[PDB]
Parts: C-alpha cells; structure tokens; sequence
C-alpha cells in the first residue's frame, strides 16, 4: 500500500548501491565460466570416445 | 523393430563372448549341428553346391569337437597351423592317423557321423597328409569370405568402399563408438569410388589373418617410435604376407583408421587392434568397462613425465 492507516507516507524504499552494476559484474563472468565447462566437457566426452555428434 | 533389434543385439554379444559351449548349445536341432546352422552362428546379425557346407551338409550332423576343430582352423594362420598339424601327427611318419586323430579330437570332451568323411573316406581309413590339410584350410577360409562378400549385395561384382569398412570394423569386435563415424564417412571421403573387387579384400583379408608375423617383420620400426606408411605397408604385406595389395585398398584403410595421426598409422591405431583381436583364444557390461576406461584416463593424466 501506499499509505498508511491514517494519511500519512511510507519512507522510501531501500535501494542497493550500484544494483545494475553488481548483478552484471556477477552475471557475466559465469556465464563465460559455463561456456568453458561445457566447452571442455564435450571435448572430454569426444576424448573417451563416448559421445561423437555426426 | 525394437525387440527384434534387441534379440539380434544379445545373440551378437553371446557371440563375441563365451563362445566354446553356450553357443554350440545356443544353436541346434529339436545335441549336434548342422552346417547351416553353423554358418548362422559364425555370422553377426543374421543349398550352396559348390561350396564345403556343402559336402558336410551331405554328411552328418557335425559334433561339439568337431566345431571346436573348425573354430580353430578358421582362427590359427597358416605357419602356426601348420605346427599345429605336426603336433597333430603322433607317429613319425607325416600323415595322422584316424586313431590319433580320434585321440586327440576326444580330448576336448568335457561335457561328460562326423567331418571325417571329407578327411577319411566312408571305410574311415584314408590318411591325409599336410598338403590335404593346408588345402581344406585355404578351401573353408576362402569359401566363408566368398559368403560374406556376397551376403553383403554386390553391384557388378563389387562393394562399396563404407561396406567394405563396415566388414573390415566388424572383424575386429571393437566397439569404439568413433570409429564408425570414419566408417560412416569414408562414403564421402571416397565420392564416386570404385567398387573394391573380390580379389582386393580377399588379399586383404589374408594379409590381416597373417599380421602375428608381420608385426614382428617391422619390429624395428617398433623400439624407435617410428610410424608406418603406405609404401611399408606395401612392401610388408609383399614381403611377409606374400601377395599384393592395390593402393585403393591401403589408401581406404588409411582413410579409415589414421584419425589421430596425420596419415602414419602408429602402432596403437592400426596394428595393435589386430594383434591384439587374433589373440582372442585368451547389467555386467558397465564394471570391467568403465574400470578400464578410467585406468586409461588416469595413465594419460599421469603421463607428464619426471
């Protein structure tokens, strides 16, 4: 709600010191670390003879 | 046909393994075999005339000990049966016996109107020598490749060069997983190819029968880390196996099993496999397997020297 049971405001709400900043800091650099093991998985899975796409 | 594919799929594994006396007890009549059968059973996922099925289909029901006999006659080369025959000859003199052949027939019997007629006449007293005996050889072993090669469907006489690999992949039971994507490919790799006569993979085929002393003829590119090579492997098969081998036949083996290499062919791609496949006379499918594959891994891991 926007009020309360009287007239009167809530405060503001709290909001994160450099919130865009922070998740894309973090967002990022997994998803090159998900590339890389996915990458060296299927390679592994090459390797053993396993899995081969063709 | 899923059930029909997984039938098919146990009765090629119970063929690769355990072989002596559950397949002999695998196919039958209604205790013995007949030559049909026989061939039924030498075949993976699956009268003549002209043919020695033939002769012992008009003989009787062939016995336990004589296919044990059989196996081994397809399996030994040429040099080692030979031995074999001479050991078979408990008298001096170089022609065994029925006796002594009956000997050491019934030594196989440990579970307790045979093939004799085409070595001994119906009297069952005709002594055969070695050259009877290494004729009957090259006979059966010729006369079971004729069959293969015409089982697979022929185009004027010949085969394409993917199923020619397929058969060459299916001598050797390895199961890669890999190696059948080259097989697959080799189609394309050879576009609009020859069609690989009978002569070539028959040459072929006995050269690789023979490869016990071929691997040993080039030992010396063993111990050096050398690699084999077309040329060699001409020469080696001309030398050792004694007979030719188109450049056809050598490049779609090349093309088949070099992967790794650039087109050397190492010891551990080609040779090695059937070296160690002719030496076959020495859920559970998951163990042994991923047991040997993670000592593998573990050896290639480790392998960074001193």
């Amino acid at each position: 709600v926007i009020v309360t049971r009287s007239g009167a405001i809530l405060p503001k709400p709290v909001k994160m010191s450099f919130g865009l900043l922070r998740v894309f800091s973090i967002v990022i650099p997994f998803l090159y670390v998900g590339t890389l093991i996915s990458k060296n998985f299927a390679a592994l899975l090459e390797e053993h003879d396993i899995f081969v796409p063709e | 046909g899923f059930r029909d594919r997984k039938v098919m799929e146990y009765e090629n594994r119970i063929r690769a393994y355990s072989t002596p006396d559950k397949i002999f007890r695998y196919f039958a009549t209604l205790v013995f075999m007949t030559p049909e059968d026989f061939v039924r059973s030498i075949t993976p996922n699956e009268a003549d005339e002209g043919s020695i099925f033939y002769t012992l289909g008009e003989c009787g029901l062939i016995s336990f000990s004589d296919y044990i006999f059989l196996t081994t006659v397809l399996s030994t080369p040429q040099r080692n049966f030979e031995i074999a025959f001479k050991m078979f000859d408990l008298n001096g003199d170089g022609e065994v016996d029925m006796e002594e052949f009956e000997q050491v027939q019934s030594i196989i019997r440990s579970q307790t109107s045979a093939l004799t007629t085409y070595f001994f006449g119906a009297d069952l007293k005709g002594k055969l020598t070695i050259k009877n005996f290494l004729e009957f050889q090259r006979k059966l072993q010729h006369d079971v490749l004729k069959l293969e090669f015409e089982r697979h469907d022929p185009v004027d006489g010949r085969i394409t060069e993917r199923q020619f690999g397929g058969m060459l992949l299916a001598y050797s039971g390895v199961q890669s997983k890999k190696l059948t994507a080259m097989q697959r490919q080799l189609k394309k790799h050879f576009k609009e190819g020859k069609g690989l006569t009978f002569q070539e993979v028959e040459n072929f085929f006995t050269f690789l029968k023979n490869i016990n002393d071929v691997d040993t003829a080039l030992s010396f590119y063993h111990m050096a880390g050398a690699s084999l090579d077309k040329v060699t492997m001409q020469q080696v098969a001309r030398t050792v196996a004694k007979v030719e081998l188109s450049d056809h036949v050598c490049d779609v083996v090349f093309a088949l099993f070099d992967c790794d290499g650039n087109g050397e062919l190492s010891n551990k791609e080609f040779v090695s496999i059937m070296k160690q496949r002719l030496m076959r006379g020495l859920f559970t499918r998951l163990m042994q397997a991923m047991w040997k594959c993670a000592q593998e891994t573990a050896w290639d891991f480790a392998l960074p020297k001193q």
